[PDB]
C-alpha cells in the first residue's frame, strides 16, 4: 500500500528564484596559495639589505 | 626513451580547493533571510550610489 504520487514541486514549477546574494569563494588547502619565495629584508644603516 | 616527451604526469595529491558547503548554505540563509531584513537604522547605504 504505497500510493502514487508526483514531486508537487516538480509537477508544477514555483519558479521562486535562489537565494543567492552571498558570493562563495572556494579557496585553496593551503590559506595563501604557495607560489614564488620572499626574502626577509632589514634595514641596516640607509638602504634595504636581505 | 626516443619520441616519448607526451607524458603529463603529475606528483602528489590531486590540487583543489576547499570551499565549506555547510557554512556557505548556512551563512546565505541567514543573509538572505534575516539580515536583509533588519531595520533601516542597522543598514547603510553603499558608497558612490544615490538613492
Amino acid at each position: 500500500q504505497a500510493m502514487d504520487s508526483y514531486d508537487p514541486e516538480v509537477r508544477v514549477i514555483d519558479n521562486v528564484g535562489v537565494e543567492d546574494e552571498m558570493p562563495n569563494y572556494c579557496f585553496p588547502l593551503s590559506g595563501v596559495q604557495i607560489g614564488n619565495r620572499s626574502h626577509e629584508v632589514q634595514r641596516n644603516q640607509q638602504q634595504w639589505q636581505n | 626513451v626516443a619520441n616519448s616527451d607526451n607524458n603529463y604526469i603529475g606528483k602528489g595529491n590531486l590540487p583543489a580547493m576547499e570551499i565549506n558547503l555547510a557554512a556557505n548554505l548556512w551563512r546565505s540563509f541567514l543573509y538572505s533571510n534575516v539580515a536583509l531584513y533588519l531595520p533601516d537604522n542597522l543598514k547603510f547605504t553603499p558608497h558612490n550610489i544615490q538613492l
